[PDB]
């Protein structure tokens, strides 16, 4: 058709279901209100109870209105990622990897992998703050750990770490 | 019946008292930039970005 | 082979349709006097929620679906299609109003 | 070994054959407990050396114990009947 | 009319 | 969806050929 | 020494704590969540993901290895997955206490009938048991048919 | 070039039908059809073979560097059909090598 | 009794009528609605109490009900909150046609279920009520 | 020539340390 996706119609309707599906909710997660009456707000969640309601606690200047909890339709809230924390992608191209927030440049946010060791910009809807990576690196590649595997022609080594699209050599 | 149907009509509205707001979300709820649509570590690989068009329309080397 | 007629909602078989016309409908769509055409436009086989219907008088069922004037038969909840543009404005110009019974109308 | 037997092991006073009878002789089991929560919900890939409890989300107390299979089976059924059995390795009082 | 059509006390089990 | 049949049971659709000219070979635009 | 080497320090129970499962904790504890009735992918091997015999609940196959943990048959305890139903059903064990309870307290302000201003609620929260303090609690609420507005001042109740 | 094409997925994608060897077989006689573009096809891997013995001591963009001058040249002093080219992608893999072209 | 009853139940609309102007003005000035969701406690232990059905339908406190279901012209809609604590009163309590007449919630209802951004189980409970306050009006 | 030990003590590389089987005694 001469045109590089000319039409972006449908094709952001698929964004905005999958954006909206693809977001998962966890107690103390830090989240931000986008419509209602407390928009522009932050607040952690308390409880989550089925898939539609949250309890969130909300943070302000006022001692007695941070004893409150408030039940918050999952719809009008988005996740609040503060630089210098662990987080672990969902889904995507980079999926399972962890690292420390670096940028957050609102939609889309920057961190440092943990795996690669380099930064990776990933949307912020792709992203859950896990503390720890604990990631399993079976079912993949074709090396166990601890492998003797032969590098070239004339070259051998030691699979000493193992991750899901490289690997660490020791000749 | 026609007084009971006003009666209808006064107790529950014809929804212009509202229509105004229903029509404002319908307007708020209906909205194509590529940085948006998929990640930048998937452009750069697609040479979908600027940069690739500002190499492709320089007339030097690449 | 059974279709359900998109104005009246009668459900009936498409060669009965043909051959003898939707008893109902006859008045404004002509079905008996018609071909195939307008069988198969003003009459759907896909269908959903069969209804047998007695007492078309003092059923209130036959009022909610607007078929109380009509002969007492098979008929159908819901009917996959719409009536043509052209048979809307026909209809408008017997001074009939069409409301569709595919329920995407309400 | 049955139940009678183990009474009669009581009666002579016998701890160790005992213990060695109900566990070396039999099904013999290690599994990891969280030291907060108290249950058996760790996960452990021994040869990676890398332990996690991930609701208290913790990597650090954590400990491995010696119990027998049908006692990790009659918790786990405990657990699928909503009973939290929690294990902990110190008194409180 | 659809809306007056709701079923009453006198209308058919 | 290049086309809808009216019948409604079947419709012609745009598709990447699987051929080998001469267990399914790779989809790739058809070489005439 | 018939088991692999691990960090852990090795240490015995000395206590055993009960209590219930709270939805937060079934729900923090699992691996997985298990929404497909089908146990077979296409029948023709390799289980269907978020099914009943999803490989991250745990290997029982000599050749294959937990997707979780990583260790062989011998070596994983297992692990549990969720399921989130669409509504809320009774523990068929519990059923007799929720009854008790319900008779304990007021089914519109979430309050026990009676107060500590009565000598007998008094005595029968003093008892450490709480079986025993149950049973005193549930031997005294069961007569009180109405939740008071007022103190017999007001409590709190609605009436 | 035969060993690391057996295990790549456009290989595999190529011959979804065929054993791990029959895609051996196929490398090397594409290997022996034509060496410059099997060497063309490892991409990435390329830069992982035994090129020199002290390879190892040059920093890996001056590695990357030396090899993509060298394809550079010996692509250039071959020459590229770009009608096969723009037909056949197998042999568009040397026309981001062309004098005054690039990725 | 009846009458401090009354009282009561009037300074609580006062009370709520200036809390809802309130969150409304500071809503303008751009701070969030926070008196509501303070006396929200108040309202719902209040409503909760059955014997005061009576003198709420004599004062009728349906109509501050309605304000504060009133959407706000920012087109913004009211705490969750807020929302399910009227709508489980109203069901807890016997609306007449005179005492709908008198506050005219019959069009916030409406409203509430036309809307989208509403819960679709709260656009359940509006088409129930409303078919139950129809129903007297046909027999 | 070479043999490929894994230790405790050496958590720089996991344990693995490679050296020639000339260099070492059996225990
Ligand atoms: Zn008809
Ligand atoms: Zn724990
Ligand atoms: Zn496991
Ligand atoms: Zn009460």
């Amino acid at each position: 058709e001469e045109s590089t996706t000319i039409d972006l119609s449908t094709i952001a309707d698929s964004l905005k279901e999958t954006a909206k599906n693809l977001v998962s909710f966890q107690p103390g997660d830090n989240v931000e209100i986008i419509n209602g009456e407390l928009n522009h707000l932050t607040g952690t969640v308390s409880s989550v109870n089925q898939s539609t309601i949250v309890s969130v606690r909300l943070h302000s200047d006022d001692d007695t209105i941070n004893s409150e909890t408030v039940e918050i339709p999952t719809s009008d809230l988005r996740k609040i990622f503060n630089v210098g924390d662990h987080v672990r992608v969902i889904h995507g191209k980079h999926t399972d990897d962890t690292g420390l927030i670096v940028e957050v440049n609102g939609d889309k946010v920057e961190f440092i992998s943990n795996q690669t060791k380099r930064t990776v910009i990933v949307f912020s809807n792709y992203l859950i703050k896990s503390t720890d990576s604990t990631v399993s690196i079976n079912e993949s590649g074709r090396f166990e750990l601890h492998d003797l595997v032969q590098v070239n022609s004339d070259l051998v080594g030691i699979v000493i770490r193992a991750q899901k699209d490289s690997f660490d050599v020791l000749c | 019946q026609g007084e009971q149907y006003q009666e209808i009509i006064e107790i529950f509205g014809d929804g212009t008292d509202y229509q105004w707001t229903l029509d404002a979300e319908e307007e708020m709820e209906q909205p194509t930039s590529l940085a948006d649509v998929f990640e930048p570590s998937e452009l750069k690989e697609k040479m979908l970005t600027d940069e690739d068009n500002v190499i492709r329309v320089t007339d030097l080397p690449e | 082979r059974e279709r359900a007629c998109m104005l009246c909602g009668i459900v009936l078989p498409g060669r009965v349709f043909m051959q003898n016309g939707c008893p109902n409908c006859d008045s404004v769509l002509n079905l008996r006097d018609s071909d195939q055409a307008t069988v198969n436009e003003c009459t759907s086989s896909s269908f959903e929620g069969l209804v047998a219907v007695g007492d078309n008088e003092h059923s209130w069922v036959a009022k909610w679906l607007r078929v109380d004037r009509f002969q007492p038969g098979l008929y159908a909840v819901r009917v996959d299609g719409r009536l043509p543009s052209d048979i809307v404005a026909a209809l408008e110009q017997y001074g009939v109003y069409y409301r569709p019974r595919d329920g995407s109308v309400i | 070994f049955g139940e009678m037997e183990r009474d009669c092991m009581i009666a002579h006073g016998a701890a160790g054959f005992l213990k060695e009878r109900l566990m070396e002789a039999s099904d013999a089991f290690r599994v990891h407990v969280c030291g907060i929560c108290g249950l058996m919900s760790v996960i452990a890939n021994l040869k990676k050396n890398q332990f996690e409890c991930r609701s208290c989300k913790n990597k650090t107390n954590i400990y491995q114990l010696h119990i027998p299979y049908a006692a990790k089976l009659l918790f786990q059924e405990l657990m699928a009947m909503n009973i939290a059995p929690r294990l902990y390795t110190e008194r409180s009082g | 009319p659809q809306r007056l059509l709701i079923p009453t006390v006198d209308d058919p089990g | 969806v290049d086309e809808v049949l009216e019948n409604g049971l079947e419709a012609r659709l745009k598709l990447v050929p699987r051929l080998d000219y001469g267990f399914r070979p790779a989809q790739r635009l058809f070489s005439e | 020494s018939q088991f692999p080497y691990s960090s852990a320090p090795l240490r015995s129970v000395k206590e055993v704590q009960f209590g219930l499962l709270s939805p937060e904790e079934i729900r923090a504890i699992s691996v997985v969540k298990i929404e497909y009735p089908e146990i077979m992918d296409e029948s023709r091997q390799r289980p269907r993901e978020g099914g009943l015999n999803d490989p991250k609940l745990g290997s029982i196959d000599r050749n294959f290895k937990c997707q979780t943990c990583g260790e062989g048959m011998a070596e994983c305890p297992g692990h549990f997955g969720h399921m989130e139903l669409a509504k809320p059903v009774f523990h068929i064990g519990f059923i007799p206490k929720i009854k008790k309870v319900c008779e304990c307290i007021c089914m519109n302000c979430g309050k026990l009938l009676l107060d500590e201003t009565n000598p007998t609620m008094a005595q029968a929260i003093r008892i450490r048991d709480p079986k025993k303090r149950f049973n005193a609690v549930w031997q005294l609420c069961k007569t009180k048919m109405v939740c008071e507005a007022d103190a017999p001042v007001s409590r709190g109740g609605c009436g | 070039t035969a060993r690391l094409y057996q295990h790549s997925s456009k290989s595999s994608a190529e011959y979804p039908n065929r054993p791990q060897l029959a895609k051996y077989c196929i490398g090397l006689a594409k290997y022996i059809q034509s060496p410059l573009l099997e060497y063309l096809a490892l991409d990435e891997s390329m830069y992982s073979l035994h090129i020199h013995k002290h390879q190892n001591l040059l920093p890996r963009e001056k590695l990357i560097d030396a090899v993509q001058t060298s394809i550079v040249d010996i692509v250039n002093l071959v020459g590229v059909d770009i009608n096969e080219a723009v037909r056949a992608p197998y042999h568009a893999l040397a026309l981001p090598y062309v004098c005054g072209l690039g990725p | 009794l009846e009458q401090m009853q009354d009282e009561l139940i009037q300074q609580l609309k006062l009370q709520m009528e200036e809390s809802a102007i309130r969150d409304a003005n500071n809503i303008e000035q751009g701070k969030p609605a926070i008196f509501k969701l303070k006396l929200l406690p108040k309202v719902k232990d209040i409503l909760l109490r059955a014997n005061l059905a009576d003198s709420i339908l004599d004062n009728n406190l349906l109509a501050s009900v309605r304000l504060w279901l009133e959407p706000l012209p920012d087109a913004s809609l009211p705490a969750y909150q807020i929302q399910k604590v009227l709508f489980d009163a109203i069901k807890s309590l016997p609306i007449k046609t005179s005492h709908l007449r008198e506050s005219g919630l019959g069009k916030v209802m409406v409203f509430y279920q036309k809307s989208k951004r509403v819960e679709p189980n709260l656009k359940r409970t509006a088409e129930k009520l409303i078919s139950d306050w129809t129903r007297p009006i046909m027999g | 020539n070479f043999l490929f030990l894994r230790s405790r003590e050496i958590v720089e590389n996991q344990g693995v340390f490679v050296t020639s089987s000339n260099r070492v005694k059996t225990i």
